[PDB]
């Protein structure tokens, strides 16, 4: 029953953005099954079916406008006709509510150890700035739970719609960013250990924190200034999300661009990164922070890769495609997914320190050792 | 238009 409503509701969308007759009458031959296929709900039914019948009338005839119109006053049919949550948005909020508590916990956990090592080493600044991104990004976390919880409903306001659900891709600019960073200190450590001692200084350290967190704001801007509220009202609700009407190149570019600066020109330059050093380790006879960094590296390429896939699907799909559909479902869950890079890191810390007393202490020892 | 982030 809950899965003919969805087979109804898609078919609606397939309708709304069709270009021809054949796709409208094939679209209202489904939703005519769907509603049989589902004595006071059997009127409600009848009343539904009346009406694909009105319109799918108008699709044979060929008046494709004209079916549509019909098709859009059956939406007003379905209010008269159990809102429980579709399983990739329940599995969402569960994700949600793990990462948001152990990433609050846990972040503010490390800003608290690393800020009194920061001015007397380098690695502490490092790991400091790593934590206050996930920190900042799970603050948004509580909202975009309520939300879901709300069937997608939007109480917060136009603002709050522009930056809240903008915090977890500002945490993928910054969080790559810094890694780089890290990872290029990492780099000179091994093979360029001169530089380090004429160069490496905590001022250097904070300047290059400064840069990629203004590099990072920059690349988030874009898809901050396209995110808009949008009231519904079959039911009644205010939906927050990206607007790239008629602009389908727009979409696409974007989604290009966010998996090359996002995924792949990171994935390729940090892997060559740690091909040279952990080559250069392995034929030698300071892992400790090395083995952590790589873990932390290897966890932003798997918890942002689903995100990345179903982005470029979705964007060379057509909006009343099937698997587009199926996948704009999947969203929160990708997202949901993503959102683990914002807790992941104390976990990893604290299984790091596990191979090493209390939890602070522990975090010490690991994150702000001296090279 | 799409609610949320795609
Ligand atoms: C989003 C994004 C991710 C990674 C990169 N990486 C690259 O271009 C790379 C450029 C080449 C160097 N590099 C490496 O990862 C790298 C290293 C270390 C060693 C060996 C080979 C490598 F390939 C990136 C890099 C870039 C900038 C910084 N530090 C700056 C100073 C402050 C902010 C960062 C550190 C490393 C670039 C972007 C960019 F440029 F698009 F913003
Ligand atoms: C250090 C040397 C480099 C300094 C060079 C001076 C830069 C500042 C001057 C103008 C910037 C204007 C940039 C405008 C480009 C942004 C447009 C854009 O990002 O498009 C987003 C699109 O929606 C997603 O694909
Ligand atoms: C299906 C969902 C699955 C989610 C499950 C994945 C969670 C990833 C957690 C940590 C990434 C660690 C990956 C392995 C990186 C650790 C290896 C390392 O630290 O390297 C040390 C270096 O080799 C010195 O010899
Ligand atoms: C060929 C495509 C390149 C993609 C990576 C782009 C940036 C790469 C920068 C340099 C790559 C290798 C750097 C090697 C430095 C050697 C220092 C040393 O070996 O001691
Ligand atoms: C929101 C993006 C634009 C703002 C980016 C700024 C990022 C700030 C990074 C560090 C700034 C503060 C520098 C630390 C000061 C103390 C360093 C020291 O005295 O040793
Ligand atoms: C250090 C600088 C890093 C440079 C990274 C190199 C990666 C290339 C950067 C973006 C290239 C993406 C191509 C954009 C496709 C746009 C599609 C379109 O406009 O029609
Ligand atoms: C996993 C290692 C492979 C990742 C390294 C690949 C780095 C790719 C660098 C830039 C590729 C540019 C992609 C061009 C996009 C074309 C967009 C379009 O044609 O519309
Ligand atoms: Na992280």
């Amino acid at each position: 029953l809950e899965d003919n409503w969805e087979t109804l509701n898609d078919n609606l969308k397939v309708i709304e953005k069709a270009d021809n007759a054949a796709q409208v009458k094939d679209a209202l031959t489904k939703m005519r099954a769907a509603a049989l296929d589902a004595k006071d709900f059997r009127h409600g039914f009848d009343i539904l079916v009346g009406q694909i019948d009105d319109a799918l009338k108008l699709a044979n005839e060929g008046k494709v406008k004209e079916a549509q119109a019909a098709a859009e006053q059956l939406k007003t049919t379905r209010n008269a006709y159990s809102n429980t949550l579709r399983v990739p948005d329940i599995l969402a909020l569960v994700i949600f509510a793990v990462v948001f508590l152990v990433g609050v916990l846990g972040n503010a956990l490390v800003v608290w150890v690393t800020a009194f090592e920061a001015k007397r080493t380098i690695n502490a600044i490092w790991f400091l700035n790593l934590a206050v991104a996930d920190f900042l990004s799970c603050l948004a976390l509580p909202i975009l739970f309520t939300s879901i919880v709300q069937h997608h409903h939007w109480p917060f306001g136009g603002a709050a719609c522009s930056i809240l659900p903008s915090l977890i891709l500002l945490n993928m600019y910054a969080s790559i960013l810094l890694l780089a960073t890290i990872s290029a200190d990492r780099f000179l450590l091994v093979f360029k250990p001169i530089w380090c001692q004429n160069f490496r200084g905590a001022g250097l350290a904070w300047i290059a924190c400064a840069v990629a967190w203004g590099l990072a704001l920059l690349l988030t801007i874009p898809s901050f200034l396209y995110r808009v509220v949008r009231e519904e009202y079959f039911p009644p609700k205010v939906l927050c999300g990206v607007d790239y009407s008629h602009d389908k190149r727009r979409e696409r570019a974007v989604a290009i661009v966010r998996l090359v600066l996002g995924f792949l020109w990171p994935l390729l330059t940090l892997t060559i990164c740690y091909t040279f050093i952990l080559l250069r380790t392995w034929s030698r006879r300071s892992t400790k922070t090395l083995k952590v960094v790589v873990a932390v590296v290897a966890s932003f390429f798997i918890f942002w890769l689903p995100y990345q896939v179903t982005g470029i699907m979705m964007s060379f799909l057509e909006p009343s495609s099937p698997t587009f559909l199926l996948l704009k479902k999947l969203d929160s869950l990708c997202v949901s997914f993503a959102y683990i890079n914002c807790c992941i890191n104390p976990i990893i810390y604290v299984v790091a320190g596990q191979g090493f007393k209390s939890l602070p202490s522990l975090l010490r020892n690991v994150l702000t050792e001296e090279s | 238009f799409a609610p949320x982030w795609r």
